[PDB]
């Protein structure tokens, strides 16, 4: 059920003295990468990055490669144009990024359509949530905004985001359903780590879970310790699942009073765990 | 050019068990620009088998990559991740601690 | 389905 998303993350980087920019495009469905294009491959093609994408036929791969190549040329031109326009007279490597795609609700409505750009890591121009107007960050982006209004780009991307974007998301969810529609519950446990005469560290682990969204919280007999804890970012295990941990420093000899609570799509109710010496 | 320094985690795919085959990961995230040097080290020396994920980025535009290799944890061998990036004065080495 | 910005702007 639930929300789903189709997102493409596109990066172009200029490379003084090396010729053409590095151009990389990557597609995700929810938290799972499924395609890529990379200009540095010796035969650059749009290609599958999940075994279930091998079900798409040659026409899909050809069409998508042609679109990737056309975009690659457009980023190259834009990088050259920006460098003129911002008066980057010392030259150097610069970055254009594009994010686009669709978030859909559990009822398949389009929650948000994205078509959005950054230059050297900063917002440049973005299609607003109305899919009609643009947010520009500075005067260069005002200039591109005028051109894009003139060309009707917002209307073109709105038609794609409300139509093809959603239709292809559905299709990919069907093709990859064994993997994309699964939910892998976290396997959790607590470890214990000496620190000093007066205290120790309890670390709560959540391993092997999908999707990535998760909450880990320590408590002391009901009392929420969220703010006293050390919490790492959720991280990929490399096999399609994710990991996370949260630790708390507690007085030597009171370990038993602390409980870790785990919330995840796969857990009908929160898991409660303690140090098990 | 904005500059964001990478966050780095080094960890195993599975719970470490000595003499049991596993995967060593170095996840680098939150960085900009994308240019970054990552090596996995065994006792200070570069591992050559290392693979990595396709460059991608988050909602704030900051990049992330996963570097990984097959390995076999042991009592005596020290593993680590070495990272270099324009935001660092010199490369940063983060040691693998099986409890993190 | 990737879609191209194919001869637009700045």
């Amino acid at each position: 059920m639930g929300p789903h998303s189709l997102r493409y993350f596109v990066t172009a980087v200029s490379r003084p003295g090396l010729g053409e920019p590095r151009f990389i495009a990557v597609g995700y469905v929810d938290d799972t990468q499924f395609v890529r294009f990379d200009s540095d491959a010796d035969n650059p093609r749009f290609e599958p990055r999940a075994p279930w994408m091998e079900q798409e036929g040659p026409e899909y791969w050809e069409e998508q490669t042609q679109r990737a190549k056309s975009d690659e040329q457009w980023f190259r031109v834009s990088l050259r144009t920006a460098q003129r326009y911002y008066n980057q007279s010392k030259g150097g490597s610069h970055t254009f990024q594009r994010m686009f795609g669709c978030d859909v609700g559990s009822d398949w409505r389009l929650l948000r359509g994205y078509h959005q750009f950054a230059y050297d890591g900063r917002d440049y121009i973005a299609l607003n949530e109305d899919l009609k107007t643009w947010t520009a960050a500075d005067t260069a982006a005002l200039i591109t905004r005028r051109k894009w209004e003139q060309a009707g780009d917002a209307e073109y991307y709105r038609a794609y985001l409300e139509g093809e974007c959603v239709e292809w998301l559905r299709r990919y969810l069907e093709l990859g359903n064994e993997t994309l529609l699964r939910t892998d519950s976290p396997k959790a446990h607590v470890t214990y780590h000496p620190r000093s005469q007066v205290d120790v560290t309890l670390r709560c682990w959540a391993l092997g879970f999908y999707p990535a969204d998760i909450t880990l919280t320590w408590q002391l007999n009901g009392e929420d310790l969220t703010q006293d804890m050390e919490l790492v970012e959720t991280r990929p295990a490399g096999d399609g699942t994710f990991q996370k941990w949260a630790a708390v420093v507690v007085p030597l000899g009171k370990e038993q009073n602390y409980t870790c609570h785990v919330h995840h799509k796969g857990l009908p109710e929160p898991l409660t765990l303690r140090w098990k010496p | 050019m904005i500059q964001r320094t990478p966050k780095i985690q080094v960890y195993s795919r599975h719970p470490a068990e000595n003499g049991k085959s596993n995967f060593l990961n170095c996840y680098v995230s939150g960085f900009h620009p994308s240019d970054i040097e990552v090596d996995l080290l065994k006792n200070g020396e570069r591992i050559e088998k290392v693979e990595h994920s396709d460059l991608s980025f988050s909602k704030d535009w900051s990049f992330y990559l996963l570097y990984y290799t097959e390995f076999t944890p042991t009592e005596k061998d020290e593993y680590a991740c070495r990272v270099n990036h324009v935001t660092l004065s010199q490369p940063k080495i983060v040691k693998w601690d099986r409890d993190m | 389905l990737y879609l191209v910005c194919g001869e637009r702007g700045f």
